[PDB]
């Protein structure tokens, strides 16, 4: 196999050579040569993300390590992952490219965001006060929704063998 | 053999009719699952993990891979859509006022704690408390905090501005006339709810408290969102554990394959043992699209019951709880939502001989809003669903006829509210 | 505006892309071609090959109408959500909150559009609130008055009832407002008259 | 078969897999029946005239 072989404390039997975890894969040894435990690590797998706006607008991208830690790889640090490539503005704004853990990066460069929820309102209560509208406004709002989709036939026997 | 119910013969006559003389406010918990946990999976290092050669034979199969990981990546993008759904269904944040005196009721266990870091109210900490190789699980898009703000912005909107907020702007009502408000809508006349104003607020308080004392003395009041995080984590086990399955080959590790067989047996090897992971791999996405289709259902439902229960006042029988719908309150669940709807159940009720009208000097009078009833001998007019016995004048009841057309209709006298004027 | 029915249109000619891309996978086969795998190979590992083929081939047929169904599934729900609001948006006033627009409902508007429909709602939003005073009864000659189907406010000196969504202020009288037991059970009363037509 | 089960063994939990499936789908039938038809928790009758 493949991986990092590292100090392990766990206190393996005289009898046991390998180790498994709880989703049935090797994830501990004993080297033949010498009776010591090592931990065999995975080699530090990730999920590259790229976070880009269209090509037509830049080619700037930002790249996101998920699950990893930023040391072990414009640098950001997130609970989805380590981002680099885009730098950590303290103001909050829309949500235009959902990065996650409540944070979201736009083009302006790259920035990266804790995105704002909405703007901040503080309603008047009091226990002897009533607000009552004197004009009105006729809103037309629009809704999509979709009703079919394209009917699709397919010739099993041409598609699997054609002639 | 299991039983149905409890038999109750109602006692049906043709003149007889039943009117509650008292009320419950009941406080009912309803919760809903909005999302699921939010999985990627890494085709090339679950079916092959780190052996350079499976993945140059899994390069043969096309597109396969490339289907699995949009899909995952739909339901992902789906969920936290579906997050945003439910609980973002307000642009403005609202904020309660720093006197929490809402007259007589008592929301400390709904609204926010100051006291706690994560700013969640005593019913949301304890729904948190009692919720417990290629593959990652992504976070959501909405944190804990996030969701929590934005239930207490609706709690605020809500108690402070009635259902104005959820329409267009948020007009500030009291409390009181907010009920009383809700009250009307349910049929009942504003004056029961401001004369029995203490005795509402007490049994809302005490239905509150009996609420989180229910909650946190049941441990099966949450399965529903607990049932989600074990579909998932089970799903997600039950894929790893398809990696330890042989499908027929020699060996489970591809390594063993390549030590201990020639290249044109090792092809067919590799090749059962990456059609039996891809399956494995396609029953699972299989399962979470269709998974992903039910809580789309789910969180569809709790924006229909958040828009309709909290943001309104809903006349739709045993949408927003058992009984006569007053106001819903949202809390944060984990993946889910928890409604506590105030309802208005009726209580108490009595006996009284009724009449479809009144026959007073050859004219037939019908009650504008209430209904006739007797208490053996004298004949009064009174709210449907509350009893309120009034004086049957000219002011709350119509005319329209003789007496001789409608069946069942009694003799009785209708007072004037003109004629001691006039008299005198 | 229109990104879910470009959306579906999109899935669909993707997933058909997808069903044409996936004839040229080998499947662990010697070729993809299998008149090459008859022209090459005797019937007993032809058989063999072409077995491997038509197995994944098959297989990616399955798939393709799994997600057909699951599709349809959603599209299905997304049509009846589509009726209802049809039957409940334009053929009636719905006083649903948020089914029918943001706002209070007032009519909508079918639109057909390619493998959907557009609805117009038109709503009703309040605009231009004003503070008032309001007091939850009228206490007059010892009697509790309370409005028939508005609200009672104050501008600063005088006592008035308005209906709840307009301000529209009117005397407080007898004919809109109904008198139900004393002055000393109501929490909030203020004493004002209550004129007699 | 008690060698095509011995085969079958290899293959994992597919078995285990699509009993578990069938049996959600069974309890969800009998969810589906409670929550349309049981709705009262009286059972009520008519009178007899
Ligand atoms: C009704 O009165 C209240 C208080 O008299 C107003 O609320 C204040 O509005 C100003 C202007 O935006 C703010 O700076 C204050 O912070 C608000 N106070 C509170 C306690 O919220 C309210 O705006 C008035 N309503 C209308 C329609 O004018
Ligand atoms: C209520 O709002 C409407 C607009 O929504 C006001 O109408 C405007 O009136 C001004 C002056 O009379 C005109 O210059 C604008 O062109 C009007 N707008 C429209 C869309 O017609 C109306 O005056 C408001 N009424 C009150 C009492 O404030
Ligand atoms: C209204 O009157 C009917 C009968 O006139 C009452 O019905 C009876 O209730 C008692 C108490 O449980 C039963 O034992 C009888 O069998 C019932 N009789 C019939 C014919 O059903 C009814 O309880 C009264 N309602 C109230 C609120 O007191
Ligand atoms: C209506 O019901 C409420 C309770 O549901 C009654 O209030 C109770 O009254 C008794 C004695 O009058 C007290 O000991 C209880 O503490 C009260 N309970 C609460 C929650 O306040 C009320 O009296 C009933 N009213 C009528 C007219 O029957
Ligand atoms: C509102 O309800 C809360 C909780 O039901 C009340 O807080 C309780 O107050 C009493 C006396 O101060 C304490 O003995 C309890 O331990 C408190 N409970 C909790 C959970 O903190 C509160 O007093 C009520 N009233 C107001 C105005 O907030
Ligand atoms: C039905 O209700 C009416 C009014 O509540 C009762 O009439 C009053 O009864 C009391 C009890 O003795 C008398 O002191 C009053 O003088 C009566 N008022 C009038 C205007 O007559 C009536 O008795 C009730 N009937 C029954 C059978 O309970
Ligand atoms: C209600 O009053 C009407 C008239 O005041 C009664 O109708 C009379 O009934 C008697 C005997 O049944 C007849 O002889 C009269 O000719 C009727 N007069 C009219 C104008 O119809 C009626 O019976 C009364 N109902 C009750 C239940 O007492
Ligand atoms: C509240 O409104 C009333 C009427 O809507 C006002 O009363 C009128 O005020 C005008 C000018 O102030 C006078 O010319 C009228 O004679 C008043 N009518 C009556 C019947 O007195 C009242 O002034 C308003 N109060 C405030 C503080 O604006
Ligand atoms: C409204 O009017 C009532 C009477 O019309 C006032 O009630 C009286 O108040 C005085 C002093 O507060 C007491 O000595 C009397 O015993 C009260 N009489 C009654 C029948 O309650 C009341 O105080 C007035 N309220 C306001 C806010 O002015
Ligand atoms: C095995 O070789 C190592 C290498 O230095 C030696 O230290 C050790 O004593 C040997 N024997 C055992 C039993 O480990
Ligand atoms: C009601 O029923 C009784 C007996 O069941 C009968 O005598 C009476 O006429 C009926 N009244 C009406 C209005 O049907
Ligand atoms: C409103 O609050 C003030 C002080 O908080 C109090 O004096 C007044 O009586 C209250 N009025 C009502 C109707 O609750």
């Amino acid at each position: 196999g493949t991986g990092v072989l590292t100090e392990s404390n766990k206190k393996f039997l005289p009898f046991q050579q390998f180790g498994r975890d709880i989703a049935d894969t090797t994830d501990a040894v004993r080297d033949p040569q010498t009776l010591e435990i090592l931990d065999i690590t995975p080699c530090s797998f990730g999920g590259v993300s790229v976070i880009t706006p269209g090509t037509n607008t830049s080619n700037q991208v930002a790249v996101l390590y998920q699950g990893v830690n930023c040391t072990e790889v414009n640098v950001f640090q997130t609970r989805a992952g380590c981002l680099i490539g885009a730098e950590y503005v303290n103001n909050s704004y829309e949500c235009d490219i959902p990065i996650g853990a409540g944070i979201c990066a736009s083009y302006q460069s790259i920035i990266a965001y804790t995105m704002s929820l909405g703007a901040e309102n503080s309603v008047a209560y009091s226990n002897n006060s009533i607000a009552i509208p004197t004009n009105f406004t006729i809103s037309v709002t629009t809704e999509i929704l979709p009703v079919s989709m394209t009917k699709t036939s397919v010739d099993c026997t041409m598609y699997i063998c054609g002639d | 053999t299991m039983s149905l119910g409890a038999e109750n013969s109602v006692a049906y006559s043709n003149n007889s009719i039943a009117i509650p003389t008292n009320f419950t406010i009941s406080v009912t918990t309803e919760i809903l699952p909005v999302s699921m946990t939010k999985t990627s999976v890494d085709c090339t290092m679950y079916i092959c993990g780190d052996s350079t050669e499976c993945s140059n034979l899994l390069l043969q199969y096309g597109s396969f891979c490339t289907q699995l990981k949009r899909a995952l990546t739909g339901i992902a993008v789906e969920q936290d859509k579906n997050t945003q759904e439910v609980f973002a269904q307000v642009k403005q944040i609202y904020k309660t006022p720093p006197i929490k005196y809402f007259g007589g009721f008592n929301f400390s266990q709904i609204l926010p704690d100051p006291s706690k870091p994560s700013k969640r109210s005593p019913i949301e900490d304890l729904l948190f408390n009692k919720v417990t190789k290629g593959l990652t699980v992504l976070p959501p898009l909405l944190t804990d905090e996030m969701i929590a703000q934005y239930t207490s912005a609706l709690l605020a909107g809500t108690i402070t501005s009635g259902w104005t907020f959820g329409a267009g702007p948020a007009l500030q009502i009291p409390f009181p006339m907010q009920m009383a408000y809700r009250f009307n809508g349910i049929g009942v006349t504003q004056n029961v709810l401001y004369e029995n104003q203490k005795l509402i607020a007490n049994q809302f308080n005490s239905a509150i408290g009996k609420i989180q004392d229910s909650l946190s003395s049941t441990p099966s009041a949450l399965g529903k969102l607990q049932d989600v995080v074990n579909h998932n984590a089970q799903a997600l086990n039950t894929l790893v554990k398809q990696l330890s399955s042989k499908f027929g080959a020699i060996s489970s590790v591809l390594n063993d394959i390549f030590s201990r067989l020639d290249p044109p047996e090792a092809e067919v090897q590799i090749d059962r043992l990456i059609t039996g992971r891809l399956q494995s791999l396609q029953t699972y996405v299989t399962q979470q699209l269709i998974r992903a289709a039910e809580i789309r259902a789910s969180a569809n439902l709790a924006a229909t019951k958040m828009s309709e229960c909290v943001l309104g006042q809903s006349k739709r029988v045993d949408f927003c709880g058992k009984g006569y719908h007053l106001m819903s309150f949202p809390q944060s669940a984990p993946h889910g939502v928890v409604f506590l709807h105030v309802t208005y159940v009726p209580a108490q009720e009595k006996n009284f001989t009724t009449a479809p009208a009144i026959c007073h000097d050859g004219k037939a009078h019908f009650p504008r809003e209430g209904v006739f009833v007797s208490n053996g001998t004298h004949w009064f007019v009174t709210q449907r669903n509350f009893y309120e016995p009034q004086i049957i004048t000219t002011d709350n009841t119509f005319v329209s006829g003789n007496c001789d057309v409608v069946i069942g209709i009694v003799n009785n006298t209708v007072y004037d509210p003109l004629q001691p004027e006039l008299d005198s």
